[PDB]
């Protein structure tokens, strides 16, 4: 009722514009965290996307997100959105189409942020995540690692950095951890995860503008690969129970799709928000 | 396939080593065509047939076409060096012996996926590095 | 009603450039999926091609695709165009001129996309596709497989991957699945399809430019084989029903051919668009 | 007035060389279709040859084919050239010098192409070609066949002792179909036609290079046999009626011969282009 | 057409087995011309004429010219050894008897396209494998 974790689970390729000056080839770049240089979505972007989804519900938007711009009533929003951090990203493999890549440092940051925010039903999650991390560190013994949790997925190749994923047959992965971190999950060092999510490895697309067969303009766009998983913390202030319940149920309904990103008409940034479950 | 500067330096050293670039920075003009055609031969015929064709020394070629295979082996060996050795790494950092011909090595060691990638990148580096010299 | 699946049946060889400098043999490469690395059409290219077809109907393009690049007023597009992912590809055979190749992972991705987006006729297609996939997994038992559903196609060879397709007599292929996935359909493992769809096995064509009979240049182009099939989602916003109905009628008319990609003057990328038929 | 089918009647041997390094017997092979593996002329080569023929008329070439490679402005091509797929191939016999060989799958591809592209005179051709196809399939009942439409050509050896011709006295071959497909027409099973049209059975020509009367080189060339028939589709864009009429009149006159492919100086690839006659 | 590395391995083994490649990894120079002529004869005249010509042992030629037909049979036997049960229903997977005449084997088994494809595969493999070695 105070702090709930939400997972984004993008269905398409996301482009959230950083709006910063460019030194390089890609004219349009995606947002990244200043400290970790990991892809992220600003709280303003999340609030805007969810507000646009709920725009037809005037009362719900007014109660949760607040007054519209250039409206004279000046109503603050009862809901505080926190920055969305990249949890899991798809990674090209050979045994399977892609792999769910979660780095040990992102797991540590998730545990730290769960402890800091005291997320709802996060005690068991923190305990089990810490057991997973401790077992991973025990197996790794300070060396770089790539750990899968399916016996079928052992020996998978991460193409970009050329590392083989081994299966630690002594570490358990609880079902709720599969539901959170993703299916076909590989755990690797942050050294490899940084390479897998830098500006040279995540997709770059060329885009054109044609005028009776004449190319008027040329530029390049970079996007976040689809099926990527991002987590953000929602602080539900002491608000109306009915509007909070309606908003939570609509967000968690599998029929909902939220567009966070730029290129809406060409299907960029459509996502499915899910809140943390028990365990 | 972005330009890899380290592979370009490897290609420069290997081109000088396998007596392609003369003391004056010039090379036989036909080698340009050799490097350009090796990649197409690898792609549309197979790695082993292309290597066998370019490794042959009984050829009616205007120059020593087999020198490019030696340069390829030198670039590949240089890439095997400076490989981050760890338990998880797929890449085999084992150097190709000089007595073994390149065709035999891929025949005896049947993991072509690494060899194919290395040979393709080494050929690209070859073609890009040959342009620093005069095309006599 | 919002989300419908459209199948792209290419009548020619398609080339959708990626704007990537290869520096190798194939200077001109085709676009590939961000996660699965399968050939695809970016939604920007799809939108541009379909807009170019409908450029005569200025009202329709203004209402659906939006305002022209040079226009004093800006009008966001109402229709959402999703990227066209490869569904089935023609593979060379011996008994028949070609087979329609689909991988079990492509089928899983199709089921997942229909579940997430809830296409118009999603329920029956998902049910029958899941039954087919479960039967395939039961028959294969974790091995490499190649299954054809006509008894006359037993032992048909795939030329690029020297395997012969078996006939599992226990698995039925429903006629609507035949209409969706293509006639003479072969289902094979992800390894086989990945080898069939990599850069070394896709059709690469040599081209040159002649000046008074002397060759001036020389480059290699790769293309997506003719009669390939691709699927994409179309989500309508608050689009007017009249223009939407005209759009669907003109798009799915058998007389309608759309050019997507490059090399239009040499007949590259001509396609037909059809909706998801009721099951 | 938009889409037209043209038949290429080759007055000599044709070599449209593919960019291919064959290390077997044939050093220079011809282009084969990316799907059916049948000999074909790439649309780029056909467009280049036809543009070379019309090079004297600067206005016609500029309006129909586009601008020259070396030009400050580039003009998109207006007329669309589709690749020339094989229709009829002469096959050597014992009763007759050569018969025109077509396959049931080639006929199916022709019917499908006519249906999809909507040629000018496509309706009657589609109807009669279809009826012929069902008659042939009804007679064959799955087994391999070689059907001639002259009772005199019975028992003819179609290039191979295994392929013997029989006359089914229930299938009428209409005069217009005879004009389109060839005078002495044999329709073969796909197995037979692919055997007759593969790299081991296509005509090969031996060439050598002499230095002062002594041979320096020696290579073998694959050619498409003389009088072969290939069909390609022409799409009129928004081109002017006058230039289009001039182009069609010049292309379809009996005194117009166009050089397509390689070895122009030694007589390879001289063709006559004929428009689809009304049924 | 793309020659597999397995086919090249079979060709190498067969060339060594029918005493063509010496223990010093060298071969008589005339065998390259023999193999090229066999390929040309196969494509021009046919399988039966070429195999009959090169199966002869009363030929007064400069070397044992039937050895290439022996190597052909060895390569085809090795190819048919690795046939799958799916292939065995469509293709003739039987091992060609050693003493059996290759031309007689082709003739008694018709003139099927399978034998022609196998012969062409093995001929190209022989060509490449010979190119892999030195010609003294």
């Amino acid at each position: 009722m105070t702090t709930r974790m939400y997972v984004i689970n993008t269905l398409s390729n996301m482009h959230v514009g950083s709006g910063e000056v460019n030194y390089g080839v890609i004219a349009n770049l995606i947002q990244r965290d200043s400290v970790t240089n990991l892809p992220n979505i600003n709280s303003s972007g999340l609030k805007g996307a969810i507000r646009e989804y709920f725009k037809e519900n005037e009362d719900l938007v007014r109660e949760l997100f607040g007054s519209a711009p250039r409206d004279e009533k000046t109503l603050p929003g009862k809901v505080r959105f926190f920055e969305a951090n990249l949890l899991s990203m798809p990674v090209r493999s050979d045994k399977v189409p892609f792999l769910m890549a979660i780095s040990d440092e992102v797991l540590q940051e998730l545990i730290t942020k769960m402890k800091f925010f005291n997320c709802e039903e996060a005690t068991q999650y923190i305990s089990h995540l810490s057991t997973l991390l401790d077992n991973i560190k025990t197996q790794a013994q300070g060396t770089d690692f790539a750990y899968v949790f399916d016996p079928l997925l052992q020996g998978a190749i991460i193409e970009e950095v050329s590392i083989r994923a081994t299966c630690p047959s002594h570490i358990p992965l609880q079902p709720s951890l599969k539901k959170l971190l993703g299916d076909r999950l590989v755990i690797l060092s942050h050294k490899y995860f940084s390479i897998l999510s830098d500006d040279n490895h995540l997709p770059v697309l060329s885009r054109n503008n044609l005028e009776n067969g004449q190319s008027a303009n040329l530029w390049y766009e970079q996007v976040l690969p689809r099926y990527s998983r991002l987590y953000f913390m929602l602080m539900d202030g002491n608000a109306q129970s009915e509007y909070l319940k309606k908003f939570r149920d609509t967000l968690c309904t599998p029929s909902t799709i939220i567009q966070i990103g730029a290129n809406a008409s060409i299907g960029y940034g459509y996502c499915q928000i899910s809140e943390l479950s028990p365990f | 396939m972005k330009i890899s500067k380290k592979q370009i330096e490897y290609a420069i050293e290997a081109l000088r080593a396998n007596n392609i670039i003369t003391n004056d920075n010039q090379y036989p003009k036909v080698f340009k065509g050799y490097i350009s055609s090796f990649g197409a031969a690898v792609i549309q015929s197979g790695l082993i047939p292309a290597i066998i064709f370019f490794e042959n020394e009984d050829n009616d070629a205007n120059a020593d076409r087999h020198k490019i295979i030696g340069v390829l082996k030198d670039i590949i060996n240089a890439m095997r060096q400076q490989y981050t050795v760890t338990d998880a790494t797929i890449l085999v950092s084992s150097q190709i012996p000089a007595n073994y011909s390149m065709a035999q090595y891929i025949i005896e060691h049947g993991n072509t996926d690494q060899l194919l990638k290395e040979i393709t990148e080494a050929a690209v580096a070859m073609k890009l590095a040959l342009r620093m010299y005069k095309s006599e």
